[PDB]
Protein backbone atom coordinates (compact mmCIF):
# COMPACT_ATOMS: atom_id res chain seq x y z
CA UNK A 1 0.00 0.00 0.00
CA UNK A 2 0.75 3.44 -0.09
CA UNK A 3 2.46 5.25 2.34
CA UNK A 4 1.48 8.37 4.56
CA UNK A 5 3.99 10.95 5.58
CA UNK A 6 4.67 14.71 6.11
CA UNK A 7 5.59 17.09 3.81
CA UNK A 8 6.47 20.63 3.39
CA UNK A 9 5.84 22.11 0.05
CA UNK A 10 8.29 24.21 -2.06
CA UNK A 11 8.42 28.20 -1.19
CA UNK A 12 6.76 27.75 1.49
CA UNK A 13 7.81 29.26 4.75
CA UNK A 14 9.28 27.07 7.02
CA UNK A 15 7.62 27.62 10.31
CA UNK A 16 4.37 26.95 8.76
CA UNK A 17 3.22 23.38 10.10
CA UNK A 18 3.66 20.81 7.63
CA UNK A 19 1.23 18.87 5.45
CA UNK A 20 -0.42 15.15 4.47
CA UNK A 21 1.80 13.75 1.84
CA UNK A 22 2.61 10.77 0.21
CA UNK A 23 4.78 8.05 -1.48
CA UNK A 24 4.26 6.47 -4.33
CA UNK A 25 0.57 5.88 -5.32
CA UNK A 26 -1.37 5.06 -7.67
CA UNK A 27 -5.15 6.00 -8.57
CA UNK A 28 -6.06 3.76 -11.47
CA UNK A 29 -8.40 5.25 -14.39
CA UNK A 30 -11.90 3.77 -14.28
CA UNK A 31 -12.59 3.46 -17.87
CA UNK A 32 -16.73 2.34 -17.94
CA UNK A 33 -16.85 2.37 -14.16
CA UNK A 34 -16.46 6.20 -14.40
CA UNK A 35 -18.26 7.62 -11.87
CA UNK A 36 -19.42 4.35 -10.46
CA UNK A 37 -16.91 4.41 -7.80
CA UNK A 38 -15.96 6.56 -5.67
CA UNK A 39 -12.28 7.78 -5.45
CA UNK A 40 -12.24 11.47 -4.10
CA UNK A 41 -13.39 10.10 -0.58
CA UNK A 42 -10.98 6.43 -0.69
CA UNK A 43 -8.74 5.79 2.01
CA UNK A 44 -5.98 4.96 0.04
CA UNK A 45 -4.60 2.42 2.32
CA UNK A 46 -7.51 0.69 1.55
CA UNK A 47 -9.96 -0.64 4.49
CA UNK A 48 -13.12 -2.25 3.06
CA UNK A 49 -12.72 -4.09 -0.14
CA UNK A 50 -15.52 -5.55 -1.40
CA UNK A 51 -19.34 -4.20 -2.30
CA UNK A 52 -22.37 -6.37 -3.95
CA UNK A 53 -25.37 -4.81 -3.80
CA UNK A 54 -28.22 -3.86 -6.43
CA UNK A 55 -30.77 -1.08 -6.74
CA UNK A 56 -33.83 -0.81 -9.11
CA UNK A 57 -37.04 -0.48 -9.52
CA UNK A 58 -40.11 -0.06 -11.97
CA UNK A 59 -42.56 2.59 -13.56
CA UNK A 60 -45.79 2.83 -14.92
CA UNK A 61 -48.43 4.24 -16.99
CA UNK A 62 -52.54 3.81 -16.95
CA UNK A 63 -53.96 4.11 -20.78
CA UNK A 64 -57.80 4.17 -21.02
CA UNK A 65 -58.41 6.35 -24.24
CA UNK A 66 -61.20 5.80 -26.95
CA UNK A 67 -62.01 8.07 -29.70
CA UNK A 68 -64.41 8.05 -32.86
CA UNK A 69 -64.82 10.08 -36.28
CA UNK A 70 -67.50 10.33 -39.05
CA UNK A 71 -67.14 12.59 -42.17
CA UNK A 72 -69.96 13.06 -45.13
CA UNK A 73 -69.72 14.74 -47.95
CA UNK A 74 -71.72 15.28 -51.09
CA UNK A 75 -70.87 18.04 -53.66
CA UNK A 76 -73.09 18.57 -56.86
CA UNK A 77 -71.68 21.04 -59.70
CA UNK A 78 -73.50 21.32 -62.91
CA UNK A 79 -72.38 22.55 -65.89
CA UNK A 80 -73.28 23.38 -69.55
CA UNK A 81 -71.81 23.67 -72.52
CA UNK A 82 -72.30 23.87 -76.35
CA UNK A 83 -70.55 21.32 -78.52
CA UNK A 84 -67.14 21.44 -79.41
CA UNK A 85 -66.84 23.89 -76.88
CA UNK A 86 -65.39 24.05 -73.52
CA UNK A 87 -66.37 24.83 -69.80
CA UNK A 88 -64.37 25.75 -66.63
CA UNK A 89 -66.17 25.92 -63.08
CA UNK A 90 -64.50 26.83 -59.94
CA UNK A 91 -66.08 27.11 -56.64
CA UNK A 92 -63.45 27.65 -53.92
CA UNK A 93 -60.21 29.46 -53.16
CA UNK A 94 -56.96 30.78 -53.90
CA UNK A 95 -53.77 30.67 -51.28
CA UNK A 96 -50.54 32.03 -52.04
CA UNK A 97 -47.49 29.73 -52.67
CA UNK A 98 -43.95 31.16 -52.62
CA UNK A 99 -42.48 29.75 -55.83
CA UNK A 100 -40.07 31.04 -58.51
CA UNK A 101 -37.33 30.32 -60.75
CA UNK B 1 2.56 0.56 -4.78
CA UNK B 2 0.45 -2.98 -6.48
CA UNK B 3 -3.06 -3.45 -6.25
CA UNK B 4 -6.24 -3.52 -8.00
CA UNK B 5 -9.74 -1.82 -8.30
CA UNK B 6 -12.41 -3.33 -10.59
CA UNK B 7 -15.88 -3.77 -10.58
CA UNK B 8 -18.99 -4.76 -12.45
CA UNK B 9 -22.23 -3.90 -13.81
CA UNK B 10 -25.54 -5.01 -15.36
CA UNK B 11 -28.65 -4.47 -17.15
CA UNK B 12 -31.93 -6.09 -16.90
CA UNK B 13 -34.17 -6.55 -19.92
CA UNK B 14 -37.99 -7.77 -20.54
CA UNK B 15 -39.39 -6.39 -23.22
CA UNK B 16 -41.63 -8.13 -25.67
CA UNK B 17 -43.82 -6.87 -28.42
CA UNK B 18 -46.01 -7.27 -31.91
CA UNK B 19 -47.70 -6.03 -34.42
CA UNK B 20 -50.61 -6.87 -37.10
CA UNK B 21 -51.41 -4.16 -40.08
CA UNK B 22 -53.81 -4.93 -42.74
CA UNK B 23 -55.59 -2.87 -45.49
CA UNK B 24 -57.34 -3.39 -49.13
CA UNK B 25 -58.11 -0.80 -51.39
CA UNK B 26 -60.53 -1.35 -54.36
CA UNK B 27 -60.62 1.46 -56.96
CA UNK B 28 -62.30 1.44 -60.11
CA UNK B 29 -62.42 2.99 -63.27
CA UNK B 30 -64.09 3.73 -66.78
CA UNK B 31 -62.86 4.44 -69.72
CA UNK B 32 -63.18 4.66 -73.35
CA UNK B 33 -61.40 1.93 -76.07
CA UNK B 34 -58.50 4.32 -76.88
CA UNK B 35 -58.86 6.86 -74.18
CA UNK B 36 -57.25 7.66 -70.67
CA UNK B 37 -58.58 7.97 -67.24
CA UNK B 38 -56.04 9.31 -64.46
CA UNK B 39 -57.31 8.58 -60.86
CA UNK B 40 -56.46 10.21 -57.37
CA UNK B 41 -57.97 9.70 -53.43
CA UNK B 42 -55.50 10.78 -51.26
CA UNK B 43 -53.66 14.37 -50.66
CA UNK B 44 -50.83 16.19 -52.05
CA UNK B 45 -48.07 17.73 -49.44
CA UNK B 46 -45.35 20.88 -50.20
CA UNK B 47 -42.11 20.00 -51.11
CA UNK B 48 -38.87 22.84 -51.52
CA UNK B 49 -37.54 21.87 -55.01
CA UNK B 50 -35.82 24.14 -57.52
CA UNK B 51 -33.35 24.84 -59.97
CA UNK B 52 -29.95 24.70 -58.97
CA UNK B 53 -28.64 26.57 -55.35
CA UNK B 54 -27.89 25.05 -52.30
CA UNK B 55 -37.37 29.27 -53.12
CA UNK B 56 -39.71 26.97 -55.44
CA UNK B 57 -42.41 24.71 -54.05
CA UNK B 58 -43.91 22.20 -55.64
CA UNK B 59 -46.57 19.08 -54.98
CA UNK B 60 -45.94 16.12 -54.68
CA UNK B 61 -49.36 13.32 -54.70
CA UNK B 62 -49.60 10.34 -52.36
CA UNK B 63 -52.52 8.33 -51.42
CA UNK B 64 -54.13 5.72 -54.12
CA UNK B 65 -53.30 6.70 -57.88
CA UNK B 66 -54.79 4.30 -60.47
CA UNK B 67 -54.15 5.20 -64.45
CA UNK B 68 -55.47 3.34 -67.08
CA UNK B 69 -54.92 3.27 -71.10
CA UNK B 70 -57.14 0.39 -73.19
CA UNK B 71 -57.91 -0.91 -76.52
CA UNK B 72 -60.51 -3.77 -77.17
CA UNK B 73 -60.57 -5.91 -80.15
CA UNK B 74 -63.51 -7.40 -82.00
CA UNK B 75 -63.48 -9.96 -79.55
CA UNK B 76 -63.45 -8.55 -77.01
CA UNK B 77 -60.15 -9.14 -75.76
CA UNK B 78 -58.33 -6.33 -73.79
CA UNK B 79 -54.73 -5.15 -74.50
CA UNK B 80 -53.54 -2.29 -71.84
CA UNK B 81 -51.61 -0.46 -69.70
CA UNK B 82 -52.34 -0.30 -66.31
CA UNK B 83 -50.56 2.08 -63.08
CA UNK B 84 -51.87 1.29 -59.57
CA UNK B 85 -49.56 3.13 -56.55
CA UNK B 86 -50.63 3.18 -52.93
CA UNK B 87 -48.51 5.48 -50.85
CA UNK B 88 -48.35 6.47 -47.59
CA UNK B 89 -46.58 9.18 -45.50
CA UNK B 90 -43.93 7.29 -42.88
CA UNK B 91 -43.09 9.35 -39.83
CA UNK B 92 -39.68 6.93 -39.51
CA UNK B 93 -37.92 8.62 -42.89
CA UNK B 94 -39.17 12.17 -42.66
CA UNK B 95 -36.28 14.78 -42.42
CA UNK B 96 -37.01 18.15 -40.29
CA UNK B 97 -34.56 20.24 -42.22
CA UNK C 1 -24.71 23.48 -58.85
CA UNK C 2 -23.37 25.04 -55.55
CA UNK C 3 -21.96 23.87 -52.69
CA UNK C 4 -32.12 23.42 -52.67
CA UNK C 5 -33.34 20.52 -54.86
CA UNK C 6 -35.41 17.73 -53.57
CA UNK C 7 -35.54 14.17 -55.15
CA UNK C 8 -36.72 10.81 -54.02
CA UNK C 9 -35.23 7.58 -53.96
CA UNK C 10 -36.22 4.28 -53.87
CA UNK C 11 -35.62 1.25 -51.68
CA UNK C 12 -37.00 -2.10 -50.57
CA UNK C 13 -37.63 -4.72 -53.37
CA UNK C 14 -37.59 -4.34 -57.01
CA UNK C 15 -38.27 -5.80 -60.28
CA UNK C 16 -38.02 -5.01 -63.63
CA UNK C 17 -39.27 -7.58 -66.58
CA UNK C 18 -38.68 -7.29 -70.89
CA UNK C 19 -39.79 -10.91 -72.22
CA UNK C 20 -40.25 -11.93 -75.73
CA UNK C 21 -41.48 -15.36 -76.66
CA UNK C 22 -40.74 -18.05 -79.23
CA UNK C 23 -43.19 -19.86 -81.38
CA UNK C 24 -41.58 -23.00 -79.05
CA UNK C 25 -42.44 -21.06 -75.95
CA UNK C 26 -38.65 -20.56 -75.44
CA UNK C 27 -38.38 -17.05 -73.81
CA UNK C 28 -35.60 -14.44 -74.21
CA UNK C 29 -35.76 -11.96 -71.17
CA UNK C 30 -34.02 -9.12 -69.27
CA UNK C 31 -34.41 -9.64 -65.81
CA UNK C 32 -33.47 -6.53 -62.59
CA UNK C 33 -34.00 -7.70 -59.54
CA UNK C 34 -33.01 -5.66 -56.49
CA UNK C 35 -33.08 -5.79 -52.71
CA UNK C 36 -31.92 -2.69 -50.93
CA UNK C 37 -32.09 -1.60 -47.33
CA UNK C 38 -31.53 1.23 -45.19
CA UNK C 39 -28.09 0.66 -42.89
CA UNK C 40 -27.52 2.92 -39.96
CA UNK C 41 -23.89 2.36 -40.21
CA UNK C 42 -22.49 4.27 -43.40
CA UNK C 43 -25.82 7.11 -42.95
CA UNK C 44 -24.36 10.66 -42.60
CA UNK C 45 -26.25 13.57 -40.69
CA UNK C 46 -25.21 16.53 -42.43
CA UNK C 47 -26.64 19.77 -40.98
CA UNK C 48 -29.92 17.71 -39.55
CA UNK C 49 -30.84 16.17 -42.90
CA UNK C 50 -29.96 12.54 -42.45
CA UNK C 51 -28.65 11.43 -45.28
CA UNK C 52 -28.69 7.47 -45.35
CA UNK C 53 -27.00 4.70 -46.45
CA UNK C 54 -27.72 1.10 -47.57
CA UNK C 55 -27.43 -2.50 -48.37
CA UNK C 56 -28.17 -3.62 -51.06
CA UNK C 57 -28.24 -7.11 -53.61
CA UNK C 58 -28.79 -6.19 -57.30
CA UNK C 59 -28.53 -8.51 -60.34
CA UNK C 60 -29.37 -7.08 -63.96
CA UNK C 61 -29.04 -10.20 -66.13
CA UNK C 62 -29.62 -11.09 -69.88
CA UNK C 63 -30.79 -14.60 -70.58
CA UNK C 64 -33.03 -16.84 -72.62
CA UNK C 65 -34.17 -20.34 -71.55
CA UNK C 66 -37.09 -22.82 -72.19
CA UNK C 67 -40.65 -22.93 -70.75
CA UNK C 68 -40.88 -23.53 -67.18
CA UNK C 69 -37.42 -24.33 -66.44
CA UNK C 70 -35.10 -22.98 -63.61
CA UNK C 71 -32.36 -20.44 -63.70
CA UNK C 72 -29.92 -18.92 -61.23
CA UNK C 73 -28.56 -15.75 -62.11
CA UNK C 74 -26.25 -15.13 -59.13
CA UNK C 75 -24.89 -16.37 -56.64
CA UNK C 76 -22.17 -15.99 -53.91
CA UNK C 77 -20.33 -17.72 -50.90
CA UNK C 78 -18.11 -15.68 -48.87
CA UNK C 79 -16.10 -16.22 -45.59
CA UNK C 80 -14.19 -13.76 -43.97
CA UNK C 81 -11.43 -13.38 -41.15
CA UNK C 82 -9.43 -11.30 -39.02
CA UNK C 83 -7.22 -11.62 -35.67
CA UNK C 84 -4.97 -9.52 -34.08
CA UNK C 85 -2.92 -10.29 -31.42
CA UNK C 86 -1.04 -7.88 -28.58
CA UNK C 87 0.93 -9.33 -26.09
CA UNK C 88 4.63 -8.96 -23.67
CA UNK C 89 7.60 -10.46 -25.09
CA UNK C 90 8.32 -13.52 -23.27
CA UNK C 91 5.52 -13.65 -20.62
CA UNK C 92 2.49 -13.81 -23.39
CA UNK C 93 4.26 -17.14 -24.99
CA UNK C 94 3.77 -19.09 -21.23
CA UNK C 95 1.13 -21.40 -22.33
CA UNK C 96 -2.16 -21.23 -20.76
CA UNK C 97 -0.74 -18.80 -18.77
CA UNK C 98 0.52 -16.21 -21.53
CA UNK C 99 -3.38 -15.02 -21.21
CA UNK C 100 -2.38 -12.76 -18.36
CA UNK C 101 0.12 -10.99 -20.37
CA UNK C 102 -1.89 -11.11 -23.62
CA UNK C 103 -4.81 -9.78 -25.37
CA UNK C 104 -6.99 -11.20 -28.71
CA UNK C 105 -9.26 -9.77 -30.52
CA UNK C 106 -10.71 -11.63 -33.16
CA UNK C 107 -14.12 -11.71 -36.18
CA UNK C 108 -15.32 -14.13 -38.38
CA UNK C 109 -18.36 -14.26 -40.76
CA UNK C 110 -20.03 -15.50 -43.69
CA UNK C 111 -23.02 -14.61 -46.39
CA UNK C 112 -24.66 -16.86 -48.55
CA UNK C 113 -26.80 -15.61 -51.57
CA UNK C 114 -29.05 -16.95 -54.48
CA UNK C 115 -30.95 -15.27 -56.73
CA UNK C 116 -32.69 -17.86 -59.48
CA UNK C 117 -35.74 -17.12 -61.62
CA UNK C 118 -38.64 -18.83 -63.34
CA UNK C 119 -40.56 -17.67 -66.82
CA UNK C 120 -43.57 -19.67 -67.94
CA UNK C 121 -46.32 -18.87 -70.58
CA UNK C 122 -49.55 -18.56 -69.25
CA UNK C 123 -52.84 -17.54 -69.57
CA UNK C 124 -55.55 -16.33 -67.02
CA UNK C 125 -56.62 -19.82 -66.31
CA UNK C 126 -53.05 -20.95 -65.61
CA UNK C 127 -51.80 -22.82 -62.40
CA UNK C 128 -49.83 -19.56 -61.26
CA UNK C 129 -52.35 -17.29 -61.91
CA UNK C 130 -54.88 -19.54 -59.94
CA UNK C 131 -52.39 -20.14 -56.37
CA UNK C 132 -52.41 -16.29 -56.49
CA UNK C 133 -55.68 -15.35 -56.78
CA UNK C 134 -56.51 -18.05 -54.00
CA UNK C 135 -53.82 -16.35 -51.82
CA UNK C 136 -55.77 -13.09 -52.38
CA UNK C 137 -59.25 -14.74 -51.30
CA UNK C 138 -57.47 -16.52 -48.17
CA UNK C 139 -56.22 -13.08 -47.34
CA UNK C 140 -59.27 -10.93 -47.30
CA UNK C 141 -60.80 -13.77 -45.05
CA UNK C 142 -58.16 -13.64 -42.34
CA UNK C 143 -58.42 -9.99 -42.52
CA UNK C 144 -62.68 -10.15 -42.02
CA UNK C 145 -62.33 -13.02 -39.00
CA UNK C 146 -59.92 -10.30 -36.97
CA UNK C 147 -62.68 -7.81 -36.99
CA UNK C 148 -65.46 -7.56 -34.56
CA UNK C 149 -69.10 -9.05 -36.01
CA UNK C 150 -71.10 -5.80 -35.78
CA UNK C 151 -68.08 -3.75 -36.86
CA UNK C 152 -68.43 -1.12 -40.29
CA UNK C 153 -65.20 -1.96 -40.85
CA UNK C 154 -65.97 -5.44 -41.70
CA UNK C 155 -69.13 -4.94 -44.00
CA UNK C 156 -66.32 -3.02 -45.98
CA UNK C 157 -64.16 -5.64 -46.02
CA UNK C 158 -67.24 -7.78 -47.25
CA UNK C 159 -67.74 -5.06 -50.32
CA UNK C 160 -63.99 -5.24 -51.54
CA UNK C 161 -63.04 -8.37 -53.87
CA UNK C 162 -66.14 -8.55 -55.13
CA UNK D 1 -40.39 31.30 -42.02
CA UNK D 2 -43.76 32.33 -41.28
CA UNK D 3 -44.50 32.05 -44.77
CA UNK D 4 -46.86 28.82 -44.05
CA UNK D 5 -47.39 26.42 -46.62
CA UNK D 6 -50.53 24.08 -46.72
CA UNK D 7 -50.85 20.40 -47.79
CA UNK D 8 -54.54 19.32 -49.30
CA UNK D 9 -57.06 16.65 -49.13
CA UNK D 10 -57.34 15.88 -52.47
CA UNK D 11 -60.37 13.85 -54.47
CA UNK D 12 -59.68 14.19 -58.95
CA UNK D 13 -60.63 11.94 -61.71
CA UNK D 14 -59.68 12.91 -65.52
CA UNK D 15 -62.20 10.72 -67.57
CA UNK D 16 -62.30 10.29 -71.02
CA UNK D 17 -66.02 8.94 -71.90
CA UNK D 18 -68.69 8.04 -74.30
CA UNK D 19 -72.46 7.85 -73.44
CA UNK D 20 -75.59 7.72 -74.77
CA UNK D 21 -77.89 10.70 -74.36
CA UNK D 22 -79.10 11.11 -70.73
CA UNK D 23 -77.23 7.93 -68.98
CA UNK D 24 -75.39 7.76 -66.35
CA UNK D 25 -71.91 6.67 -65.94
CA UNK D 26 -69.59 6.10 -62.91
CA UNK D 27 -66.04 7.21 -63.79
CA UNK D 28 -64.95 6.52 -60.53
CA UNK D 29 -65.03 4.61 -57.02
CA UNK D 30 -63.30 3.49 -54.03
CA UNK D 31 -63.53 1.42 -51.09
CA UNK D 32 -60.60 1.47 -48.38
CA UNK D 33 -60.25 -0.10 -44.83
CA UNK D 34 -57.39 -0.06 -42.82
CA UNK D 35 -56.78 -1.58 -39.27
CA UNK D 36 -53.64 -1.83 -37.35
CA UNK D 37 -52.85 -2.87 -33.79
CA UNK D 38 -49.85 -2.97 -31.51
CA UNK D 39 -49.18 -4.64 -27.90
CA UNK D 40 -46.49 -4.40 -25.56
CA UNK D 41 -46.56 -6.69 -22.73
CA UNK D 42 -44.86 -8.48 -20.16
CA UNK D 43 -43.56 -12.22 -21.03
CA UNK D 44 -45.55 -14.25 -18.97
CA UNK D 45 -47.77 -12.23 -16.57
CA UNK D 46 -49.21 -10.53 -19.95
CA UNK D 47 -50.78 -13.96 -21.26
CA UNK D 48 -53.68 -14.09 -18.30
CA UNK D 49 -56.97 -14.08 -19.11
CA UNK D 50 -58.74 -10.48 -17.91
CA UNK E 1 -29.24 -20.47 -15.59
CA UNK E 2 -27.36 -19.05 -19.08
CA UNK E 3 -30.00 -16.37 -19.01
CA UNK E 4 -28.32 -15.17 -16.16
CA UNK E 5 -25.29 -13.92 -17.94
CA UNK E 6 -26.85 -13.63 -21.34
CA UNK E 7 -28.39 -11.00 -23.54
CA UNK E 8 -30.80 -11.73 -26.89
CA UNK E 9 -32.43 -9.20 -29.21
CA UNK E 10 -34.60 -11.34 -31.66
CA UNK E 11 -36.74 -9.83 -34.35
CA UNK E 12 -38.76 -11.19 -36.87
CA UNK E 13 -41.23 -10.29 -39.73
CA UNK E 14 -43.55 -10.80 -42.60
CA UNK E 15 -45.35 -8.93 -45.12
CA UNK E 16 -48.04 -10.34 -47.93
CA UNK E 17 -49.41 -8.14 -51.11
CA UNK E 18 -51.24 -9.34 -54.29
CA UNK E 19 -52.23 -6.93 -56.68
CA UNK E 20 -55.14 -8.04 -59.58
CA UNK E 21 -57.04 -6.45 -61.77
CA UNK E 22 -60.27 -7.42 -64.39
CA UNK E 23 -61.53 -5.83 -67.11
CA UNK E 24 -65.08 -5.77 -68.52
CA UNK E 25 -66.43 -4.37 -71.46
CA UNK E 26 -69.85 -2.24 -70.54
CA UNK E 27 -72.75 0.08 -71.38
CA UNK E 28 -73.91 2.22 -68.78
CA UNK E 29 -76.60 -0.59 -67.98
CA UNK E 30 -74.12 -3.54 -66.82
CA UNK E 31 -74.04 -4.39 -63.99
CA UNK E 32 -70.51 -3.30 -62.74
CA UNK E 33 -72.06 0.15 -63.07
CA UNK E 34 -75.30 -0.81 -61.72
CA UNK E 35 -73.97 -1.61 -58.41
CA UNK E 36 -71.70 1.74 -58.19
CA UNK E 37 -74.81 3.65 -58.95
CA UNK E 38 -76.72 1.78 -56.41
CA UNK E 39 -74.07 2.17 -53.56
CA UNK E 40 -74.18 6.23 -54.28
CA UNK E 41 -77.65 5.86 -53.30
CA UNK E 42 -77.08 3.89 -50.15
CA UNK E 43 -74.67 6.49 -49.19
CA UNK E 44 -76.57 9.32 -49.85
CA UNK E 45 -80.12 7.66 -47.92
CA UNK E 46 -77.13 6.83 -44.88
CA UNK E 47 -76.09 10.85 -44.69
CA UNK E 48 -79.61 11.93 -44.96
CA UNK E 49 -80.63 9.39 -41.63
CA UNK E 50 -78.13 10.82 -39.85
CA UNK E 51 -79.23 14.27 -39.73
CA UNK E 52 -82.14 16.03 -37.83
CA UNK E 53 -85.43 15.95 -39.54
CA UNK E 54 -85.71 20.22 -39.45
CA UNK E 55 -82.07 20.88 -40.33
CA UNK E 56 -81.16 22.81 -43.46
CA UNK E 57 -78.54 20.36 -44.29
CA UNK E 58 -81.08 17.70 -44.94
CA UNK E 59 -83.09 19.65 -47.19
CA UNK E 60 -79.44 20.32 -48.93
CA UNK E 61 -78.73 16.56 -49.19
CA UNK E 62 -82.70 15.73 -50.19
CA UNK E 63 -81.79 18.02 -53.10
CA UNK E 64 -78.60 16.30 -54.55
CA UNK E 65 -78.66 13.13 -57.13
CA UNK E 66 -81.47 14.04 -58.75
CA UNK F 1 -21.45 -3.26 2.32
CA UNK F 2 -19.37 0.25 2.32
CA UNK F 3 -17.23 0.87 5.05
CA UNK F 4 -17.42 4.63 6.57
CA UNK F 5 -14.29 5.73 7.70
CA UNK F 6 -11.83 8.43 9.00
CA UNK F 7 -9.57 10.15 6.58
CA UNK F 8 -7.61 13.11 6.13
CA UNK F 9 -7.37 14.41 2.33
CA UNK F 10 -3.94 15.07 0.82
CA UNK F 11 -2.22 18.28 0.65
CA UNK F 12 -4.44 19.38 4.29
CA UNK F 13 -2.95 20.56 7.31
CA UNK F 14 -1.71 17.24 9.49
CA UNK F 15 -3.59 19.38 12.57
CA UNK F 16 -7.03 19.56 11.18
CA UNK F 17 -9.81 17.08 12.10
CA UNK F 18 -10.15 13.94 9.77
CA UNK F 19 -13.34 14.03 7.42
CA UNK F 20 -15.58 11.23 6.08
CA UNK F 21 -14.76 8.63 3.40
CA UNK F 22 -15.57 5.14 2.42
CA UNK F 23 -13.46 2.23 1.48
CA UNK F 24 -14.87 0.30 -2.18
CA UNK F 25 -18.13 1.47 -2.60
CA UNK F 26 -20.30 1.69 -6.31
CA UNK F 27 -23.36 4.49 -6.65
CA UNK F 28 -24.67 2.74 -9.62
CA UNK F 29 -26.45 4.15 -13.19
CA UNK F 30 -30.17 4.34 -13.02
CA UNK F 31 -30.99 4.31 -16.87
CA UNK F 32 -34.65 4.79 -17.36
CA UNK F 33 -35.24 5.34 -13.46
CA UNK F 34 -32.96 8.23 -13.25
CA UNK F 35 -34.12 11.47 -10.86
CA UNK F 36 -37.02 8.89 -9.62
CA UNK F 37 -35.04 7.00 -6.96
CA UNK F 38 -32.77 8.99 -4.61
CA UNK F 39 -29.26 8.81 -4.36
CA UNK F 40 -28.01 11.86 -3.02
CA UNK F 41 -29.64 11.91 0.29
CA UNK F 42 -29.39 7.67 0.45
CA UNK F 43 -27.49 6.19 3.55
CA UNK F 44 -25.32 3.95 1.73
CA UNK F 45 -25.31 0.56 4.41
CA UNK F 46 -28.87 0.44 3.29
CA UNK F 47 -31.65 0.55 5.79
CA UNK F 48 -35.10 0.24 4.62
CA UNK F 49 -34.97 -1.92 1.44
CA UNK F 50 -38.20 -1.62 -0.41
CA UNK G 1 -10.59 -22.89 -38.40
CA UNK G 2 -11.98 -24.81 -35.81
CA UNK G 3 -13.54 -27.97 -37.17
CA UNK G 4 -17.01 -27.55 -36.50
CA UNK G 5 -16.94 -23.89 -37.57
CA UNK G 6 -20.15 -22.62 -40.04
CA UNK G 7 -17.27 -20.38 -41.35
CA UNK G 8 -14.93 -23.39 -42.28
CA UNK G 9 -17.99 -24.89 -44.32
CA UNK G 10 -17.91 -21.75 -46.46
CA UNK G 11 -14.12 -22.13 -46.80
CA UNK G 12 -15.29 -25.96 -47.64
CA UNK G 13 -17.66 -24.47 -50.29
CA UNK G 14 -15.69 -22.25 -52.45
CA UNK G 15 -13.06 -22.80 -55.12
CA UNK G 16 -15.26 -26.13 -56.55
Amino acid sequence: GPRNVATIPLGQDLTQPPVAGTGVRVTPPLGSLNGAIDLANLARPIAGTTNFGIITGVLSTINFALSNGDAYLIANPQLSARSGGRTDFLAGGQVPILQAL
Amino acid sequence: NFGIITGVLSTINFALSNGDAYLIANPQLSARSGGRTDFLAGGQVPILQALAAGQNVTYKDYGIKLEFEPRVDDDNNVSMRVLADVSDIDPATSVSL
Amino acid sequence: AAGQNVTYKDYGIKLEFEPRVDDDNNVSMRVLADVSDIDPATSVSLNGFTVPGFITRRSNAEINVGDGQTMVISGLVNPKTAKNVSKLPWLGDIPILGNLFKSTNFQSGNTDLVILVTPRVVSAASLENIRQVSQAVEMKDEYRNTLPKGSTTRDAVDRTLG
